RNA sequence: GCGGGGGGAACCUGGGGAACUGAAACAUCUCAGUACCCAGAGGAGAGGAAAGAGAAAUCGACUCCCUGAGUAGCGGCGAG
RNA sequence: CCCGUGGUUCGUGGAGCCAUGGGGGAAUCUGGGCGGACCACCGCCUAAGGCUAAGUACUCCGGGUGACCGAUAGCGCACC
RNA sequence: CGGAGGCGUAGGGAAACCGAGUCCGAACAGGGCGCAAAGUCCGCGGCCGUGGACCCGAAACCGGGCGAGCUAGCCCUGGCC
RNA sequence: UGAAAAGCUAACCGAGCCCGGAGAUAGCUGGUUCUCCCCGAAAUGACUUUAGGGUCAGCCUCAGGCGCUGACUGGGGCCU
RNA sequence: AGUGAGGGCGCGAGCGAUAACGUCCGCGUCCGAGCGCGGGAACAACCGAGACCGCCAGCUAAGGCCCCCAAGUCUGGGCUA
RNA sequence: GAAAUACCACCCUGGCGCGGCUGGGGGCCUAACCCUCGGAUGGGGGGACAGCGCUUGGCGGGCAGUUUGACUGGGGCGGUCGCCUCCUAAAAGGUAACGGAGGCGCCCAAAGGUCCCCUCAGGCGGGACGGAAAUCCGCCGGAGAGCGCAAGGGUAGAAGGGGGCCUGACUGCGAGGCCUGCAAGCCGAGCAGGGGCGAAAGCCGGGCCUAGUGAACCGGUGGUCCCGUGUGGAAGGGCCA
């Protein structure tokens, strides 16, 4: 019951632009290094 | 088909608005006026086949 | 063994916020006939049925 | 002077290959390359060193398990 | 490479690669298919021969274990 | 003990993306929110989806075989009226 | 096959019999099992190749929270 | 989670012949699904009445009291025969 | 004269010259192929045909596999199946019936805007071409004439009759309600851009309103200028109209 407006064709092989919602508060509230931090030491972060 | 058929405007080739309307008395005659989102409001003019 | 959304569905719109919810485009009329015209044209926004949307849900759940 | 042939519960490769039921009808579709007729190598064959992957100036035989998403997608885009 | 078809998550589609039934019909490493229908790129691999081990399958047959069975359940079949 | 993972951990959009903001948009007007109000896992259990899924129940369709001492036919060959 | 009615085709072939898909399919009937305790359904709506079926609406039960909000009654508007 | 069809009675319109234990819709009750007791002879739905279980207890509905069978062959005043 | 004339330019209508492409058809062979010979691997008849392989278009029950609706005081044949209006809905609203009735599956380019004016049929009385009924005069009138189209509502304190000027029958949108379980369909102040009718107090996001209607898929076209399966583009494709 309805025409849509999204089409996902024909393929398997899309680029990027990584959209991982990550948090300043779990951060700097209790879990962190206020400079360095990077997606490298993100592990425990539950960003990831 | 009959002497209803459907027509729309377009507008000095900056945009195209739509809406059917006829065929009866007046036929062809088709000028009109309108408005397209082309700058504000603008004459448009009508017509399209 | 996994059952997986009537994909159709995930697919044709079918639209859920994980809040609780779903949507579809407005959908109401549009673009499909129309000899209509303007103001009508109005509808083209989201919408939402509630009730219903639940067969829709679980059929779902899993991804979309 | 050799060889085969003749078997064999199931597994196995290729050969050829179907309606139901679903799609609450049903003609694309579906079950499916499934059931079954066959030929044949085994003790297991199958596949097995890339005109591959994949895009990072990366990997590196083939096979089987877990994951890869049931997403990427195939479609009277419907059952599936 | 033209159409006639198989594969493949592809059911006809902008639909690729391998694969063949028809007609056409060649290149030796500036070679030639492959990433993107296709065109200009870079990249990739080296085709149209050959051999086999090892890790998943299978259960005739043997051994063993069973919040698996007791004679109308168990194999139908515990015994000419 | 094995830490490829899948679920959370903002999401908003057809997307580009933006981002707790957001798409429409030239519109300060609405809808997805923001709102954590943490889930995630193990179990026990009401419960669907696929699998025959309370149980035995049909006309029949399809595959491979089984039979002319079944019966009618036709062939060969004696006999009897 | 068939001096053909739809005949006979291992004792009832209008499309044989055994095994197989398969435990086909079965909105139709049957059948649907210890005790006791609470509540208490509807047997109507809406579209449906549905119409002795079904999706959503109406009524039910167990759980959370609201917690004086309810049928009905008094009264006073504004509706028939 | 279950019915997705049901009937009866009263009133209000259809219809039908203003016929039917007919069928259409609605207000109510109903009866199923409790509606198992009284009851009207006995009778799913007509008047009474809600049965958690006892009583060799008493008051009552409806509707009854010559008898068959609990209860005045009460009293009072008539009118039919 | 519609044109001007020489001689040099290109371009056509029409027929013949020659040349590259390719379409049509008529003749014994011949060696593949077929039948072959008649007692031999050599002769004979046919022979570029049709046999035959593949692709082409088409006849085509002979065969196959499905389907050929629901309602309805049995089935079928008969009716009938979407929407508006009136009755019965019994006074809120709102309900069957093979219950009564009766319309629509158009359009109206200007019956779409607004400003300014006007104001019925019919009764009567008097009148040229009349002449039951035009056209004009004279009175009278809960407005019963009127409003494309059926009914019903409304309603000339006109939505109705006439003139001027004009496009909003605008995009962006809407808060908040009608009804409805689904989706529907439907009502709308006000903010923005942008105009149009008056000088303006403001009306205009089609009509006087209740019927002229159809999901979803599929695909088209006018965008857009979002995506592209290494990158540039592109087949192709996402949202708009």
């Amino acid at each position: 019951r309805s025409t849509t407006l999204m089409r996902l064709p024909k393929r398997g092989m899309q680029g990027q632009v990584p959209g991982e919602i990550k948090r300043p508060r779990y951060q700097g509230v209790n879990l962190k290094d206020l400079a360095r931090f990077e997606g490298e030491v993100t592990p425990e972060l539950l960003v990831r | 088909r009959i002497k209803l058929l459907l027509e729309c405007t377009e507008c000095k080739r900056r945009n195209y608005a739509t809406e059917k309307n006829k065929r009866n008395t007046p036929n062809k005659l088709e000028l009109r006026k309108y408005c397209p989102w082309c700058r504000k409001h603008t004459v448009h003019r009508e017509v399209k086949i | 063994m996994p059952k997986m959304k009537t994909h159709k569905g995930a697919k044709k719109r079918v639209k859920i916020t994980a809040s609780g919810k779903v949507v579809a485009m407005k959908t109401g009329k549009r673009h499909l006939n129309w000899q209509k015209s303007g103001k009508e044209i109005r509808q083209k926004g989201r919408k939402f049925v509630l009730a219903k949307p639940e067969a829709e849900r679980i059929k779902l759940l899993l991804p979309y």
